[PDB]
């Protein structure tokens, strides 16, 4: 239970929560905007995963201001969570290499 | 159990307003949306609007003149549609429907017939229709009931409190002098009447009345 | 806003045949189309979701196909209970929209009407009115004519007619003809006659009763 | 070697069912899909469905009434299509085809002619067609064989066990009294017959029969 692994776990949990809330809130923001496609929850959940991973195929996206604000929160949550996982991996590798050198 | 409960009818004077209700049962989810759909007699389905009760936000069909205002009471799982300053163009059946946030209307209410008119609510007179003494019968006999002089639509006619369904027609009402009239026809094996009783049940929701009439032979 | 074109607006088919309703979207909408059945005086009932997915409790004769802009609702072996209006509806873009509906009609064997005439009720007479009611029931095709005679002479005033839509139980039609008079006018005559002319016979079907 | 092997014919009574088979040879890959295609006489190609044998999952044409059920036996590299409760609308040639998961049908089976009928399987009678004694000849002579009174389709007619292919026509069968009849015609250099033999081979798969008939002069 080192700090970086704990923060990775917390980040994963928070990211899942952000995906669920982002899905629900994107549907709430986008309904009422003619032409909007991000308007049912299953595909909104798929879109939130797309957005958080940055693997944005372009099949779905928000057209409203509040839908795009929701999108930005999902983007930042995903990108920073994955950066935090990378940082935790770096810390683990650094510690293990320090032990391997006997420092 | 019936998932969405709506009143049968509402009579509204031209210019007045009315609040329709839709009480929901069954599974209730935060992702639930309640929709309202207008159907003019002999016409198609027209989407009016939607509301998400767990958040209270409502969206409306932009293509039509906005006459509705949607609200919801989460404590009684009931959604309301306030229709405001109505004309005769607003006379229609209004359905509510529940959508689980996945785009299709899984279940619909029975619909509220809204009539916009200055005429007065009138309950029906219900008369029996039994054959005269010279009519001959075959394997079947035809009986009926005459529902006369009511306003507004609709009436619901059942036979033997709903147990008798095979062999029933109910004719469309005709309108004359601000009063509707229709008849309902029922056919049973001739051997079975009058030994087995036959009664028509006529519900007029706008008058909150429900009357029975036993069909007995002219004897 | 997505326009859903359902054409033809009426489909006529013989019993037991396969029938297909068409739904065309003004733009590509994946498989986000749902199909509903509405019988006369009934609420719409979901039949098919997401273009092809079955609904529990719906007969397996109903299926759906298509994607993009072109969608089809199909019934294998139509029967009388399938008589109804059929609507498609899209959920791909806001707002949800509906097609204008297609009516299913069934071409059944010809059937002569069953005619019944009914004198006014005691109850109605105590109120000063008298309606004489004639039923022309379970006939096919829908074209039919009714003619009233009082004491052998044709009557045209005070007659109101009403036809049912095609019957969801036997694909026939039915019609009511109601002659309404004062009880005064009713009691000044003796013989009342309802006469039905239908394609199933060159001779009319006649039913009468005498107030005596 | 032939990559996909199908039986020539199957006779099915109206309402009954039949299991068609397609035995595959050649290269076999986990990405292989086996497809089934229906062709009614004089009509186009209609896709029925597909199965991935290495996983057993099958998909079906949604636009047509589902009459097929696809299975596969990996131990014998054989795919099966169960057609169920057939009518005459199901009479057709059914092809199988192999697709390497890249979208095109690289190879097709020869097709199974399925006939839906209550009539009885009947093998053909095969009669020779040699010229009468007053016919004159030129550089060529025309001979034939008459394949009469068989049911159902098809028959395969070859000449000299397939070695004689130039100069052959086989006419479409005609159907009368629940029996088919056709003839096949072959033309050879007049100098070469009867010194070099000429035999027709008539295979009727629905009867599992194959008969020969030597064409000898009326001498
Ligand atoms: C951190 C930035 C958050 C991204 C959300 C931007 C979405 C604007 C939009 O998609 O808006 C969509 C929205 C429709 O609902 O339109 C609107 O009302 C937008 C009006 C307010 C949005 C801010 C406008 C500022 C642009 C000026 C910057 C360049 C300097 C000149
Ligand atoms: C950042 C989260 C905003 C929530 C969006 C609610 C939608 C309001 C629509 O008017
Ligand atoms: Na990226």
């Amino acid at each position: 239970s080192a700090l970086h692994w704990r923060a990775a776990g917390a980040a994963t949990v928070l990211l899942v929560i952000v995906l669920l809330a982002g899905s629900y809130l994107a549907v709430l923001a986008e309904r009422g905007a003619p032409g909007a496609q991000l308007i049912t929850y299953p595909r909104a959940l798929w879109w939130s995963v797309e957005t958080a991973t940055t693997v944005a195929y372009g099949d779905l996206y928000p057209v409203t201001l509040w839908g795009r604000c929701v999108a930005v929160v999902v983007m930042v949550a995903g990108i920073t969570s994955f950066g935090l996982v990378t940082a935790a991996l770096a810390t683990w590798f650094v510690g293990r290499e320090q032990e391997r050198r006997g420092h | 159990q019936v998932q969405l409960q709506q009143p049968g009818a509402e009579l509204v004077k031209p210019g007045a307003s009315v609040k329709l209700s839709c009480k929901a049962s069954g599974y209730t989810f935060t992702s639930d949306w309640i929709h309202w759909v207008k159907q003019r007699p002999g016409h198609g389905l027209e989407w009016i609007g939607e509301i998400i009760p767990s958040y209270g936000r409502a969206n409306y069909n932009e293509k039509i003149q906005k006459k509705a205002t949607l609200t919801a009471d989460k404590s009684s799982s009931t959604a309301f549609m306030q229709l405001s300053s109505l004309t005769s163009e607003d006379s229609a059946v209004y359905y509510c429907a529940r959508e689980r946030g996945d785009g299709y209307f899984a279940v619909w209410g029975a619909g509220t017939t809204v009539t916009v008119s200055s005429a007065k609510t009138t309950p029906p007179s219900v008369y029996p229709l039994a054959p005269g003494s010279a009519a001959q019968t075959n394997s079947m006999v035809t009986l009926g009931c005459l529902v006369k002089g009511y306003f507004p639509e609709p009436v619901t006619v059942t036979w033997n409190s709903g147990s008798l369904s095979s062999g029933v027609h109910t004719f469309p009402a005709v309108l004359q002098s601000d009063l509707y009239t229709l008849s309902s026809s029922v056919t049973v094996p001739s051997s079975s009447w009058p030994s087995e009783t036959v009664t028509c049940n006529v519900a007029h929701p706008a008058s909150s009345t429900k009357v029975d009439k036993k069909i007995v032979p002219r004897d | 806003d997505i326009l859903l074109t359902q054409s033809p607006a009426i489909l006529s088919v013989s019993p037991g045949e396969r029938v297909s309703f068409s739904c065309r979207a003004s733009q590509s909408i994946g498989t986000d189309i749902h199909w509903y059945q509405q019988r006369t005086n009934g609420s719409p009932r979901l039949l098919i979701k997401y273009a092809s997915e079955s609904i529990s409790g719906i007969p397996s004769r109903f299926s759906g196909s298509g994607s993009g802009t072109d969608f089809t609702l199909s019934i294998n072996s139509v029967e009388s209970e399938d008589i109804a209006n059929y609507y498609c509806q899209q959920s791909n873009r806001w707002p949800f929209t509906f097609g204008s509906g297609t009516k299913l009609e069934i071409k059944r064997a010809d059937a002569a009407p069953t005619v019944s005439i009914f004198p006014p009720s005691s109850e109605q007479l105590t109120s000063g009115g008298a309606s004489v009611v004639c039923f022309l029931n379970n006939f096919y095709p829908k074209d039919i004519n009714v003619k009233w005679k009082i004491d052998g002479s044709e009557r045209q005033n005070g007659v109101l007619n009403s036809w049912t839509d095609q019957d969801s139980k036997d694909s026939t039609y039915s019609m009511s003809s109601t002659l309404t008079l004062t009880k005064d006018e009713y009691e000044r005559h003796n013989s009342y006659t309802c006469e039905a002319t239908h394609k199933t016979s060159t001779s009319p079907i006649v039913k009468s009763f005498n107030r005596n």
